[PDB]
């Protein structure tokens, strides 16, 4: 630890040319670290040719934020690649009749050909909007998720959206999330939050119809991966709150449009949703707080903090919820912590989970020896410092070579990352769990999710397959 | 709630009473959702002939495409060469998508890099991204070759790949002799199969064009084999197996079988096997070059004939009985090797399986989709089996291709009720299996949502999916299968007849209702 | 009625209204059938804790056995020798049954003769049947060898096969040098696997016992391979494939893969391939003899050790990872050949598939049945996969075997909820899958009626059948599969994980009800 | 070519040893219109020569397999070693309506599973125990039969005493059947033994019955085992004609139906061979007449409908013509589609005891020509009838050997062969289309008008299948 990590960091960097070596030195840190500014830099350009795990601003808008909105149709405006590669790849679960009143797992696209590059796609988009309205009459809004060429060729999707929106009396949201904008999916979050603000959030500011209650609340930044938000709202409503809306996991446009009515915004994913949360505080006065539903420790801390923002009845029901699920998650730790205690885990995820799931691992007696983000910011890393232990390894926008080399020396018993990393480390004999798609399992949020998370970590870490990597004859 | 000894995942946890009521209150309180009977009315409308006519009037909107973009195929083509790193000049988001797309179909690592071209490349080009990109990749991942393609951003702004690589060598970012083949692969032209063609031609260009003077056709007495966009490991392996059985000297140009199937023995291998740079340099000395999927290898074809002076045979994809026969007969003629007893027997074994299973296959109607060569080979085999390929959809096919397939359907009484669709997508196909219901679908994993839709109308109307094609994401290790040659025809036959019989068993499992036909022996 | 363009077979023809009313009138008029509510009450009773206890009190009645009779295995054993005609001394009806049983599983001709012993032969023995039988068979079907077993009729009346064949040679019905090996195979002893053992030992007896003086152990530098009762073509082929890969000289003793898979090329081949008589005469010169399925080759073992003087290694059936490892390591020790890179890689690919598929296999509960060696190899592999073999039934197993399997379950935490049953049948197993419901069954085609029963109680209670074993009559060409070695472990793994995923897809197909978990990617 | 068929016959006999040569010569004949004696063209119902690979079965298959098995609400005990019950388990598609395992048991395999200890001491005590265990676990069975396999008589057991003692103890019908496989020469004796067991232990149970409400049109289907639903597709037509089918034997048949058969006015015999015995007894004991009929193809079905109707009054004859006129366009559509696709093609048949002659008219209704038929276990009265159905100079063969059947096909070269499961893959490998005429190749029904459509569709799909063009590699 300490000098042992610092020397691992320089040792692996000696393979790079100096410009890449100098840059990547700034993105590798070991944990007076109250201030990220001061030990690691983040949210910068990726080095060319180093195999970044990052995505694009389209993935940050269409993939994560806009796609999950279930009663709207989201148009991948541009060539066929982006809509197809992201078709149903993120498990933003929802209730709906797909193709009729819900459209999350479908792929709508303008399928740019060269003719559209030459002459522009603005006329094709207007014709496409009409075809959507004839064939999918029960959609309650349309978004246009711009892919790379749209801005480069000089289209004006805002004019199409404004012209067509009036002709059809329909919500049409232009989103300028072209993949070359930004350094990652992060700017796609920001671009998508502003598109929500400008074209959707203000439609019911003067509409004071909705009957409000003092306990109205909204879940901000839960995309219902495997049902994560469903396993979270049940706890809030058992506590006596009314979840008016979830953004964007199983979210409807009406739900979003009613969010200005709530008393408190509950922010799970700070990174992707802090922008709109601050804006609703400025314009509508609604306060917002961050919370954590990963593992029993963090969930209880969050339920009691949320309840403290209301009256004694809500705080009372909070303790009733806590007492109800206490024996359930105690049985889970009693079963699984003996099988996972003392095991060390390395993580690498997007912009929240790398810090958000640490408490859950520790609830099973595991030690997070290394975490990192693809596209986090210094305020994400400030928050990471408190959660990580002394002498742990920190890495921002890690290279595949860096991540391999780090695993080789640290030798964790489990790795938590994405699909592009999974089969590398499985071949190295290290148990791997996907911390994006939950490995097609989940939910992992709340008390119901902790049981699945613990079962999933156990089944993989202790699997008999891991003792068979070496042929008995070598 | 959870029972510790029986944890419920999302299914069936959310069917619990408390979750059901919560979801009901979320919908009634804040979703402003259309009434259920209006949803049913619209769903039933979407299954009608009326709707289909409107569906087929689409000019701008594409829904549920059955194709990807060019650079995807360029990546797959590059992974088939020895210690080669695929390198896509453009934006990084594409590469994460390409790798994840292939990660989930092959359940394997996929190595591919980008040079992270940003908003600033829009104004001054991506030349600094090329110089630093090549140098970093070459130094970090120690490739023997870097195969360069493009994202659509790089294409629109006009980056000169040739000049950028040449200047990267001039100013010393990479060695001058370091192999860097390139190919422009605009995502707004053709599809993923076109990117495979463009990349392979670029690589053949690189190692041969400037060296043709020393080349004599046939001097290495080999046959060149170009597989094209291919995502079944067994298809690479069955071609190499049959030629080795025939004693035919061959060179498989682009062969990713090793890197897409490395063993889990405690270490991660970034590279494994693949076509060597020499096999490319020496390819002009081959007797001939056989294109396994010619309908997406035209650019390659022109280069092999124009520059290598090879007389590429007119061969269909080796799928089914007749076309494997023709493939083997043409190889025998070019190489002078006779077809061995082992392959003649294997053929008779496939015919034997056709005779044993024809009573269950006869007349069975299928809706199918995929890439052009895969589709027409599936059509041809289905006709040899007495089945009717009623709905033949190829989203990335062209007019000449459709004409060749239409001619095939006309020469057999089992193509009588068949129609070939090009430029249509899986939303079009959904309509066809409702208005003109077949018995099964043969397609990739996206077809699962069509069976979902059909079952919702009624069990009588459900069209079960048979997973053959790309990508297959919801089953494990089907990428190990074979679809070419006699062996692949044997696997397809077995899959088809057993899908038919599994559905028959399901429909005759109801005790006292339908199990009079629940025969032990079928 | 019928519509000419759309002919209806029995299903769904008899669902037409007029057929349904007629079937209703036939029942109510003349069938005196228990009322439906009485039928429902009893069906529910047959699924209960109670019924099972009474079910397991059975001592005299057997219902739905999981075994056949000895001479069936003697026939299969004889078909593995060159130009050999299996010959069952006794009654003809047995042979028609043996042939039909194998016809339906292999979808191939099965040649076998009887000597048609009748009522009169019961009173004075069947020696005249033997003399004329041998002479006719030799003259008509021209075999190089006739391998003789017995039906239960011949056994009870005491026909001395040895004397009968000797007298047939004495009086000149067949030449004295013509090979006529024999073996008594009483159907009321053991099961079909015992008939295989008795027959092989008789044939090994014939060509060896009197010629040992010239034999030197290991002089031919080969290893003898005895496969036992085996009905997967891929199992014969994978064993020969691995030995050839290792460069190990071997002799497969009884090898029917050729006769059970002849090509359809316009002519019928009664005989094909098989172990040559010389390979039998030279077997004592082998380094050693490996029994692939030792738990039903006990008599053969005693003869190979008693007469050939070979020290037969203690090896489990080569199923799964560890036991294929042990098989290959023991062959390496005996032959001196190292395990090549090709087989070490194939092993790592199997382990790779285990790592990619373990999240869906872990904890899955299975009921299974079959022959003793097949079952314990399936037990071991399921443990290696993280699955729980909850119900392990072997109708023809014994106590020693059950103890070896119990020891295996004890060495793994996934054997915690497992029980091994011998002498029990599929009606016993029906009770177990209702009382202690598993997730799937792994068994032969008879298991389809158990899934039938489970579905009738409810879809929630249905236990789908995974067809591995013998006989498989309701699917086509599964007899071509492989269950041994790494290749067979790879096929079993894929079948299992994809059966799980197909069932998950079925349960999450309901639109708006459960399709939130209908993931494209799994 | 009568001369060439007779030289073909001698030629194939030249392989046999002389005893086999003298016997097989008597079972191979060429039909001649100047002769319907049978007792002068061919011998039948004899020994199968040893070692010649007979397609025949045993008397157990003729009793348990054919007649007793299909009875759906009884449990049938395969009494003896493990083999017979297992090899016969759900092999014949005798379709039925019932809840299997609860009130129906056709597809199951009940057996005493003889061990050596039952050979030594005898299985009579084990059988009584088994009857009780059957009664405990399957309370809703309406009767039990014990199908004796080979060793039962061999060792000297008395299933008849067990049956009478246990039958009285439980007041249940328990039928001892002495169908040991060594009795007789073929399945045929199993038919006879089973018919006598029905007569002796079941048929007379309601002789004093006076409750059955009788109608003038009561009838029974005798000798239809409902292969793929053959009897259901035959019953629809008789009842549309105005008749009431009291019972069907044994296809989808209940014991009560069997017990009510003495009440009917007319016994309709399809399979003469397996069921002529009990039909004669019901005519002698109860006076009920019986007639043979044919529901294979439109021609024979219409001829049968009009002959059956003529045995009643004018109202039934009127409805007969109504049925005929109703299905007329349907089977005409079937012929118009398929006969052009099958006309002029030659068929060779070899089946059991009825179908070798019974389906000829259906092939001719599609314009095919049966150039050769044969039975496994027919008698000379079956061959007398075959002589009026078969054409001049065609080849007939009784208990044909696998070698004989192969050789005959090689010379005659038929376009289609209809036979059994052990023959199917031999001729498929020779490139000759094959249709199974036992199990209908898992298709059917083939009886009645509804069955002719399936039969015609099945013959077309196989004879004209593209696979048959591909038997020869293009380089051979
Ligand atoms: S939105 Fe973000 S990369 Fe906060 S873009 Fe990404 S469904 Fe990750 S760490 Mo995929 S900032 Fe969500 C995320 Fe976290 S798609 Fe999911 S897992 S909590
Ligand atoms: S009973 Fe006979 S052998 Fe008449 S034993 Fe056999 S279901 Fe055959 S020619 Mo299988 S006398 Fe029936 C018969 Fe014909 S079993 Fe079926 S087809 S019409
Ligand atoms: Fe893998
Ligand atoms: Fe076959
Ligand atoms: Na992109
Ligand atoms: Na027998």
């Amino acid at each position: 630890s300490r000098e042992e990590v610092e020397s691992l960091i320089q040792e692996v960097l000696e393979v790079y040319p100096e410009k890449a070596r100098k840059d990547r030195n700034k993105h590798l840190a070991v944990n007076a670290v109250t201030q990220s500014k001061k030990c690691i830099i983040s949210n910068k350009k990726s080095q060319p040719g180093l195999m970044t795990i990052r995505g694009c601003a389209y993935a940050g808008s269409k993939g994560v934020v806009w796609g999950p909105i279930k009663d709207m149709i989201h148009i991948s405006h541009g060539p066929v690649g982006c809509g197809q590669y992201s078709r149903a790849g993120r498990r933003n679960y929802y209730i709906g009749t797909t193709g009729v009143n819900a459209f999350v797992t479908m792929n709508f696209t303008s399928d740019f050909q060269e003719k559209d590059i030459v002459f522009g796609g603005d006329k094709k988009l207007a014709k496409l909007i009409d075809e959507v309205e004839t064939l999918f009459p029960l959609n309650k809004g349309i978004s246009v998720q711009s892919e790379c060429p749209i801005g480069l060729i000089g289209d004006d999707i805002e004019s199409v959206s404004k012209v067509k929106g009036a002709e059809l009396s329909k919500t049409i949201v232009p989103v300028r999330c072209e993949g070359f904008r930004g350094v990652s999916q992060s700017l796609g979050h920001h671009i998508a939050n502003d598109a929500v603000r400008d074209w959707v959030l203000g439609k019911r500011d003067e509409d004071t119809t909705f009957a409000s209650t003092p306990y109205d609340v909204a879940i901000i930044g839960d995309y219902n991966i495997g049902g994560d938000a469903w396993s979270s709202r049940i706890l809030l409503e058992e506590m006596g709150l009314r979840c008016v809306a979830q953004w964007s996991g199983d979210g409807s446009i009406s739900e979003i449009e009613l969010t200005p009515k709530v008393k408190l915004n509950l922010v799970h994913c700070y990174r992707s949703m802090n922008y709109i949360s601050r804006h609703m505080e400025e314009k509508y006065g609604i306060p917002w707080m961050e919370y954590n539903f990963f593992g029993p420790t963090k969930t209880i801390e969050s339920l009691r903090a949320i309840a403290a923002k209301f009256d004694e009845s809500i705080q009372k029901k909070c303790e009733e919820v806590i007492a109800k699920y206490k024996p359930e998650w105690e049985a889970v730790v009693a079963k699984y912590r003996p099988r996972l205690e003392g095991k060390r885990v390395m993580l690498y995820i997007g912009g929240l989970r790398p810090r958000h799931v640490i408490g859950a691992y520790e609830d099973l007696g595991m030690e997070v020896v290394g975490t990192g983000y693809e596209f986090a910011h210094n305020d994400d890393y400030d928050r990471t410092m408190k959660e990580m232990g002394d002498s742990t390894l920190l890495y921002d926008d890690v290279t595949g070579y860096e991540f391999e080399e780090f695993v080789k020396r640290i030798k964790p018993d489990l790795i938590g990352s994405g699909i592009k990393e999974k089969f590398i480390f499985q071949k190295m004999g290290i148990p791997f769990r996907e911390m994006h798609s939950w490995d097609y399992s989940g939910p992992y949020h709340g008390f119901d999710g902790f049981a699945i998370f613990a079962r999933d970590m156990d089944m993989t870490l202790n699997n008999p397959c891991w003792k068979k990597l070496q042929a008995p004859w070598e | 709630s959870q029972q510790v000894d029986k944890i419920k995942a999302s299914y069936p946890l959310f069917l619990d009473q408390d979750y059901k009521d919560m979801l009901a209150k979320k919908r009634d309180g804040f979703e402003e959702k259309y009434p259920q009977d209006k949803i049913d009315e619209v769903f039933q409308w979407t299954t009608t002939k009326e709707y289909q006519e409107l569906n087929f009037q689409r000019e701008a909107l594409t829904v549920n495409p059955a194709k990807a973009c060019q650079p995807l195929g360029a990546v797959l083509c590059a992974l088939g060469f020895e210690k080669t790193m695929p390198y896509v000049h453009g934006s990084q988001g594409c590469v994460a998508y390409f790798r994840s797309y292939f990660n989930r179909h092959f359940r394997e690592p996929v190595s591919c890099v980008s040079d992270s071209m940003t908003e600033d490349a829009a104004v001054f080009g991506g030349q600094q991204n090329m110089k630093d990109g090549l140098q970093n990749c070459k130094a970090t991942y120690k490739p023997d070759m870097i195969a360069v393609s493009t994202t659509c951003m790089a294409e629109v702004i006009g980056d000169d790949l040739n000049a950028f690589i040449n200047n990267s060598k001039k100013e010393g970012f990479i060695p001058d002799e370091f192999p860097v083949p390139f190919a422009h692969t605009p995502a707004f032209v053709g599809s993923h199969v076109t990117g495979w063609d463009n990349m392979f031609e670029g690589i053949a260009r690189y190692f041969t064009l400037k060296s043709m003077d020393d080349k004599v056709v046939g001097s290495n007495k080999k046959i060149n084999i170009v597989p094209g966009f291919e995502t079944y490991l067994g298809n690479f392996r069955v071609i190499k197996r049959m030629l080795s059985e025939m004693g035919v000297g061959y060179s498989l140009l682009s062969d990713p079988e090793e890197v897409l199937d490395t063993p889990a023995d405690g270490q991660f291998r970034m590279y494994a096997g693949g076509t060597t740079q020499e096999e490319m340099k020496d390819a002009p000395n081959a007797l001939n070059t056989v294109l396994l999927q010619p309908w997406h290898l035209e650019k390659t074809k022109k280069f092999v004939e124009g520059t290598w002076k090879h007389e590429v045979p007119k061969l269909n994809i080796p799928m089914g009985l007749d076309w494997t026969d023709e493939f083997l007969m043409k190889v025998s003629e070019i190489s002078g090797q006779p077809i061995p007893a082992s392959l003649t027997k294997e053929r008779g074994r496939l015919v034997d399986m056709m005779t044993d299973s024809h009573t269950w296959l006869h007349g069975k109607r299928f809706a199918l989709w995929g890439d052009p060569d895969f589709v027409m080979g599936l059509v041809k085999f289905l006709l040899e089996l007495g089945c009717e390929p009623v709905h033949i959809l190829c989203h990335n096919g062209n007019k000449r291709w459709k004409k060749a397939v239409d001619a095939i359907l006309a020469a057999s009484p089992y193509g009588k009720n068949a129609t070939v669709y090009i430029g249509k997508d899986l939303w079009h196909l959904r309509s066809l299996v409702f208005t003109d219901k077949p018995d099964f679908m043969i397609g990739n994993s996206y077809g699962k949502f069509i069976q979902r839709d059909t079952l919702h109308k009624g069990k009588e109307f459900e069209v079960p999916l048979i997973r053959i094609g790309f990508p297959i994401f919801d089953r494990h290790h089907l990428h190990r299968s074979t679809t070419l040659g006699y062996e692949g025809a044997m696997q397809i036959l077995t899959t088809l007849v057993n899908s038919i019989l599994e559905r028959l068993d399901e429909e005759t499992r109801g005790m006292q209702a339908t199990d009079y036909n629940h025969d032990l022996v079928r």
